[PDB]
């Protein structure tokens, strides 16, 4: 089969091409009206162009302040990353860590931290040893820790990571905020998405159900530099938002005969909401602690 | 004065003299008035030197041009790109001549402080001085106060 | 050296800074919120507290009548003191007065503060307020509160 | 307001200086500037280099494609046959083979021991860009080049300076534009370091292959002087021995580089491009 | 790049159990450290 | 009197090829003879060099100073400006290129002294110019480390000629 | 005592351009959630305060109409009622001061 | 500004109205096609009558072609800003609305063909002696091809692009001053249909900015 570094070139492609095929979608500069709902800036309207201008380009015309507040965007209803063009008129609002109700964004956040968890942990064993990523479990923000399932090869079948080799993992994590990296989306129709995926059964089959609950069988792809995964909805806009980030624990999840999965933990907060020193460390013990996803 | 101006080492147009020596001086123009007072000596060295100038140097193409002008110069061209404008202005046919004649053995190199009164792309022949030119060496380069086979 | 020295130097001496701050508290008293240098209403604030707690000793009391009748210039507000704002903390030992900075002062930049009585019947004043505990923050720490309580039962 | 004329018209030539220096005019050709007599300056070119040119070959070497393809596009926009022009490009190319086997004719009788690869690199040095260029700027040839572009693009100017040695090679013979070569070409390695002018990468690869063709032992690399070991500015010098005889000795701030430095002076000495090497002889052939 | 402080982003409910939990943990390490010489003590 | 900086914003570039990089907007702004000290002024105008166009706003919008406001006056009209007439799409993304003061025309006053002397009093005018260009603000220099230092010490040690001989 | 010499520029500017002489930047501006308008973390927002303090002179001027004259308190509590709004129970015995106007969303009913 | 000082015996010389006299609305649907009709022909032929009173040598036929001429010489003189030479294709009511917008932009227009024959719709003739002036508008109509590219300051690409053709339905007025010994014949205005169809986008995105309400006020959709 193709080597790590060769799979990475093949994915890459493929999103590429996708991506470059539905910009041509595009006619010429057709422009659509966003109308913003907030409460503030009250009845300013956004002539933005289709299918390219995003929720950030509408920001960009308010003010440097939500840009970098924003963390969402709210686009008729629905929850939609500030790096998504826009593909009709309709209304829009920003969300922040520090509304009153920041469900949606914890969410974004907390599945962004997972798929930031991923990468380093695809990238970081030896390439004699297979890393076979699985899913990034949904589980609550008040369990404690954000978790990501992986399986890993059989001659890592008796090996727990160390406190050094779990240092190692959030060292790699630093260094992916530190490379302030967006997140690129792309919605893709399954067929797109399962070549992509090929290699990865794993990836197939969690493909195939994302695509069976929508009738369109869209699946939402997401891209943080050179690494591909898929989604379970809005992340946020970048990679320099986290700045408390640890991986604080790995899990062998039971049962283990089937397969041996990993369950791969982790704590973080946004530059917006950090912790004092004292406080983290309380949310450093607890996230070492098993998450069981109700 | 030498902090005040710039300076250069002494060097050679296309390392001239080396196989062949080839003249710098490549274009002469001359602007002498017809009429003017000031072009009087000029236009004497018109008559009976420039042709005789030419004669010998058919390496440089001289431009003499009569025109009005209250000041006559002329401006020499070398093949390294130089270009110098000498007023000649009130002077004498001899004067004219030294001139001339200067411009003629000229490099065309900007005329400033040189650093040194000769250049050497070769200073060595036996070995540029080092500190350990004239060290002797030591018995298995054992080092002051080196415990051997410890 | 100014070692626990505890009232500030204001006015034109000790006599005009009682006179200054009881003219501020004597505009506290009527319109419940006013506006002044911000160190001014923190000195007074200490005397707006102590007036009410001589409020709430009654109108009988007749120390509490020559205080109220010394601090109050204008005389219609003593009846208020005693019957409207005393009666409004009855149920409280203290906290009667708010203190809020706001904005510079125009003219001289002077760093400014409001001061109302709490309980008034003015539009509410656009009070700081924490974040909520919805916020992601507070979402984990009480996730480690109610952890605790469960180690704790058990 | 002061009476006269003299001040202020002198003060005026200083604006037009500083208004001049502050936004540099374009640079023209200078056959575009006054006093300029091609056919003059043609003339004036082979007697500045003590060659009997031959008017009508040297004139068609400066002639660029170039410069034709655009004549005749002007031609066409003015709707204005006698542009039969004759190129440089056959001039060209007899002058740059000429220039190349004459170059390693004498570049391999100075040096016999220098590998063909070797010469190849000096000659590819020699007729580079970059030293025709120098060369023929500081020689005239861009004045009197034909070129649709100036500055002159420097692969135009290259072609156009062998061109010129192609009218020379027909007009005065292998003889006399070999002492052209030597003087103008040659010249240009005053100076030059062997491994300045080849650029060669594993010095000491490149050594072990040359010993072993000479059937002499590996050289054994070995430290014979050391100054500084522990601090940030060591000396060391390290010598390649053969059979315990000492071939060479190169200076470095450390052990690798000063044993990258032996092997290149073991390198230079092996192919006689020593500094102290006998001069090139430029006297006239007896 | 804003100067932060411990109980800045923290809620109503949060403070009082912030500052309940770390003043149990300071009490208990405290007396935890009140028997030395049964806790390898150094040579008297 | 000069009144160059206004004559900036008349400049008409030609026309750019499709492969050159997209040019930067320009646009140069100021706000004559303001009841000011240019000394004063100075600080102010020092503050802002270098930040974005809304982090500006922020600074001056809470300083105490009476240039702060005149400052952002003239920052919300060149904004203004910079969009309506210099083609800039999003007003965010500017930042201040150029902030200086100048002296204006001041007018001279008698100060009144004892002993029947008096002194020359000066009523101050200033001007203040701005210049904004579009994009984000450039990043500040990260500051010379150790490896730079020793690198530079051994260049220049590296460059060392034997003086006053061949 | 006068001064000896004239001070230089290089000596007075390195004097002025000191970085003590510098204006500081702030960092503890942040957006007024409920208007947008930049306030000071520790001071309140000057847009919310101007708009409240906007309704307390309105409601104000309307005491004094009531009171109509000096030395005129009431003896009783005042409630504030906005058009379309009648007394509740626990507004019964307050001094009604009346506002011509739809009651704020901000100025909540109590 | 409006008025210069009062009792002068000197006046203002205008060469040009500000309206058209009567604005021809084209039929609908005109683009597709790409008793009334007699009455408004007997109206132009009125019109004309008095055109070829003050000027005997005038054709109605040869109009068209020289309305093409006027109309492209004057939008070349955008492209190199050529104001004195304007002025002579176009009247001081159409100069300012040409030039005032492209003042520090740069303009590169052409034009590509004539797809269909220049009509003279409608001929009309002002009321006699306004002023002592008496002026002739002839509407045209003009369906051509043409391709305008417009840079900014900055010369970056603002609108449209420079070498697609486009189709273009516009019918441009003319108006002369025959009682003017140098009268001529220059374009005046241009008449936009309400069907028209919509220009082609910016290429910028714009924002609309919201109602900026003062402390006092509140948003009120
Ligand atoms: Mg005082
Ligand atoms: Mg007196
Ligand atoms: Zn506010």
């Amino acid at each position: 089969q193709l080597s790590p570094t060769e799979l990475t070139e093949m994915r890459n492609d493929l999103f590429n091409k996708e991506k470059a095929r539905q910009l041509s979608l595009t006619p010429r500069t057709e422009k659509i009206e966003v109308k913003h709902v907030g409460k503030t800036d009250p009845g300013t309207v956004f002539v933005m162009n289709k299918n390219i201008s995003t929720p950030y380009s509408c920001a960009m015309h308010l003010s440097e302040w939500y840009c970098r507040k924003s963390i969402l965007a709210l686009v008729d209803g629905q929850p939609w990353d500030m790096y998504k063009p826009l593909t009709k008129s309709c209304e829009i609002k920003f969300l922040t860590f520090k509304d009153c109700d920041p469900g949606e964004v914890n969410k974004a956040y907390w599945r962004s931290c997972a798929m930031m968890m991923g990468c380093v942990i695809e990238r970081a064993f030896k390439d004699e040893y297979m890393v076979n990523l699985v899913r990034a479990p949904e589980v609550p923000v008040i369990s404690g820790a954000f978790c990501y399932d992986v399986v890993l090869d059989s001659k890592l079948d008796e090996w727990m990571p160390t406190k050094e080799n779990l240092r190692s993992f959030t060292k790699d994590a630093h260094a992916l905020i530190y490379k302030d990296l967006p997140f690129e989306t792309l919605e893709v129709e399954a067929k797109v998405a399962l070549e992509i995926f090929q290699h990865s059964k794993y990836k197939v089959d969690f493909i195939e159900e994302k695509a069976s609950q929508n009738p369109e069988r869209i699946v939402k792809l997401h891209r943080i530099g050179d690494f591909i995964d898929v989604s379970e909805g809005p992340l946020i806009p970048r990679t320099s938002i986290c700045f408390q980030y640890e991986v604080s624990a790995v899990h062998n999840l039971q049962p283990t005969q089937p397969s041996l999965i990993r369950r791969f933990q982790g704590v973080s907060l946004p530059v917006h909401l950090r912790a004092h020193f004292t406080i983290w460390d309380k949310l450093l013990e607890r996230s070492r602690k098993m998450v069981t996803e109700d | 004065t030498a902090r005040g101006t710039p300076s250069r080492f002494l060097a050679s147009v296309l390392h001239n003299g080396l196989g062949r020596y080839v003249q710098q001086l490549q274009r002469l123009s001359f602007s002498v008035s017809r009429d003017g007072a000031s072009s009087r000596g000029a236009r004497e060295f018109v008559e009976r030197e420039v042709i005789d100038f030419a004669r010998r140097n058919p390496g440089v193409v001289i431009y003499v041009n009569s025109r009005p002008c209250c000041v006559p110069r002329v401006v020499a061209e070398y093949l390294n790109g130089a270009v110098r404008e000498e007023s000649i202005h009130c002077k004498s046919v001899e004067e004219i001549s030294t001139l001339v004649q200067k411009l003629a053995d000229q490099s065309g190199l900007d005329v400033i402080r040189i650093r040194k009164p000769f250049h050497t792309d070769n200073p060595s022949i036996q070995g540029q001085w080092h500190p350990f030119t004239n060290k002797p060496t030591t018995f298995r380069g054992l080092r002051p106060r080196e415990v051997q086979d410890p | 050296i100014s070692h626990g020295r505890v009232f500030r130097r204001m006015g034109l001496g000790p006599e005009s800074r009682i006179h200054l701050l009881r003219n501020l508290l004597t505009g506290l008293v009527r319109h419940e919120r006013i506006e002044a240098p911000w160190a001014r209403v923190d000195e007074m604030r200490g005397y707006a507290e102590k007036l009410i707690d001589y409020g709430k000793l009654g109108d009988t009391n007749e120390r509490a009548m020559r205080m109220a009748d010394f601090w109050l210039t204008e005389k219609d507000l003593i009846p208020k003191l005693f019957q409207v704002l005393a009666p409004r903390y009855k149920d409280q030992t203290g906290g009667y007065t708010r203190m809020l900075q706001i904005p510079n002062r125009s003219l001289d930049r002077a760093k400014m503060a409001v001061i109302e009585y709490k309980g008034n019947c003015l539009p509410p004043l656009p009070l700081p307020r924490r974040d909520s505990h919805l916020t992601l923050l507070n979402q984990l720490l009480q996730g480690l509160r109610q952890d605790l309580r469960q180690s704790q039962e058990a | 307001v002061k009476k006269g004329f003299r001040a202020a018209f002198r003060f005026q030539k200083e604006l037009e200086r500083q208004r001049l220096l502050r936004c540099p005019p374009p640079p023209v050709r200078r056959s575009e500037k006054p006093n300029w007599d091609y056919h003059a300056e043609i003339q004036a070119f082979g007697h500045r280099l003590q060659e009997n040119f031959s008017l009508d070959l040297l004139k068609t070497a400066f002639v660029n494609s170039c410069y034709i393809k655009s004549e005749e596009a002007k031609r066409q926009q003015l709707g204005i046959v006698l542009l039969n022009l004759k190129s440089n490009q056959e001039l060209s190319e007899q002058g740059t083979s000429f220039s190349q086997t004459c170059l390693t004719q004498f570049l391999e009788d100075e040096y016999p021991d220098m590998p063909t690869e070797g010469i190849k690199n000096l000659v590819d040095f020699l007729t580079g860009e970059e030293v025709v260029c120098h060369v023929a700027r500081n020689l005239a040839v861009e004045q009197l080049t034909l070129s649709e572009e100036f500055p002159v693009p420097p692969a135009v100017l290259q072609q156009t300076f062998f061109a010129v040695i192609g009218a020379l090679l027909q007009s005065s013979g292998p003889e006399r534009t070999a002492l052209f070569i030597r003087d103008f070409l040659i010249t240009q390695m005053t100076g030059k370091e062997l491994f300045e002018m080849w650029k060669i990468i594993n010095p000491m690869g490149l050594l072990v292959e040359e010993l072993k063709k000479r059937n002499v032992s590996a050289p054994e690399s070995r430290l014979t002087r050391q100054s500084g070991g522990t601090t940030a500015l060591p000396l060391y010098f390290v010598g390649l021995y053969c059979d315990k005889k000492l071939i060479a000795e190169g200076p470095g701030e450390t052990v690798l580089v000063a044993e990258e430095e032996a092997a290149r002076v073991a390198l230079r000495k092996l192919y006689g491009f020593t500094e102290n090497r006998r001069p090139w002889n430029y006297s006239k052939p007896k | 790049k804003s100067g932060t402080w411990w109980d800045e982003h923290l809620s109503e409910e949060n403070v009082p159990f912030i500052k309940q939990l770390v003043s149990d943990e300071d009490k208990a390490q405290l007396a935890s450290k009140l028997c030395p010489l049964k806790d390898e003590p150094w040579p008297i | 009197i000069s009144r160059k900086w206004e004559k900036k914003n008349k400049i008409v570039y030609p026309p750019q090829l499709p492969g050159e990089p997209r040019r930067p907007a320009e646009i140069y702004h100021c706000r004559r003879q303001i009841k000011y000290s240019k000394d004063k002024m100075w600080y102010l105008a020092k503050l802002i060099r270098g930040m974005s166009i809304d982090q500006a706003l922020a600074q001056l919008e809470f300083n105490d100073k009476k240039g702060a406001k005149i400052i952002k006056e003239v920052l919300l009209e060149a904004q203004d400006m910079a969009v309506r007439d210099h083609n800039v799409e999003f007003r965010s993304n500017l930042y201040i290129a150029e902030s200086t003061s100048g002296r204006g025309q001041c007018l001279k006053r008698i100060r009144y002294h004892g002993r029947g002397r008096f002194g020359i009093m000066e009523k101050v005018y200033c001007h203040y110019f701005v210049k904004l260009v579009e994009g984000p603000p450039p990043p500040p220099e990260p500051p010379k480390t150790a490896v730079a230092h020793a690198k530079e010490y051994i260049q220049q040690l590296r460059s060392r000629t034997i003086v006053h001989t061949l | 005592a006068a001064p000896k010499n004239r001070r230089t520029i290089e000596v007075n500017r390195c004097r002025r351009r000191n970085p003590q002489k510098l204006i500081k930047v702030k960092n503890n501006i942040d957006v007024c959630p409920e208007c947008g308008h930049l306030k000071q973390k520790h001071v309140l927002c000057a847009y919310c305060y101007e708009k409240v303090c906007k309704e307390t002179a309105e409601i104000r001027r309307q005491i004094g109409k009531q009171e109509g004259g000096p030395f005129k308190a009431p003896t009783i509590e005042t409630v504030v009622l906005y058009t379309g709004e009648t007394p509740s129970e626990q507004d019964q015995g307050k001094r009604i001061i009346e506002r011509d106007r739809k009651r704020p969303s901000w100025f909540t009913q109590n | 500004l409006v008025i210069p000082p009062e009792k002068s015996d000197r006046s203002i010389h205008l060469a040009c109205t500000a309206g058209i006299f009567d604005a021809y609305v084209p039929p609908e649907g005109d683009a597709r096609i790409s008793t009334e009709r007699m009455k408004k022909t007997m109206a132009s032929q009125v019109s004309i009558r008095r055109i070829k009173d003050y000027d005997a040598n005038f054709k109605i036929k040869d109009f068209p072609e020289k309305a093409k001429d006027i109309f492209i010489e004057a939008h070349l003189c955008l492209n190199n800003s050529d104001h004195d030479r304007l002025h002579t294709l176009v009247t001081e009511h159409c100069f300012p609305d040409m030039t005032w917008d492209i003042k520090y932009k740069t303009v590169r227009w052409s034009f590509v063909e004539s797809l269909e024959p220049s009509h003279v719709v409608q001929v009309r003739c002002s009321s006699m002696m306004n002023q002592g002036n008496v002026y002739g508008q002839i509407t045209v109509r003009m369906h051509t091809r043409q391709t305008l590219a417009i840079y900014d300051r900055f010369g970056r690409l603002m609108y449209g692009q420079e070498d697609v053709p486009k189709d273009v339905l516009e019918y441009v007025v003319f108006e002369k001053q025959l009682t003017n010994p140098y009268g001529s014949w220059r374009m005046h205005t241009k008449i936009v249909p309400p069907w028209a169809p919509p220009k082609q986008p910016i290429l910028k995105t714009v924002m609309i900015p919201g109602p900026q309400l003062k402390p006092e006020e509140e948003y009120e959709e």
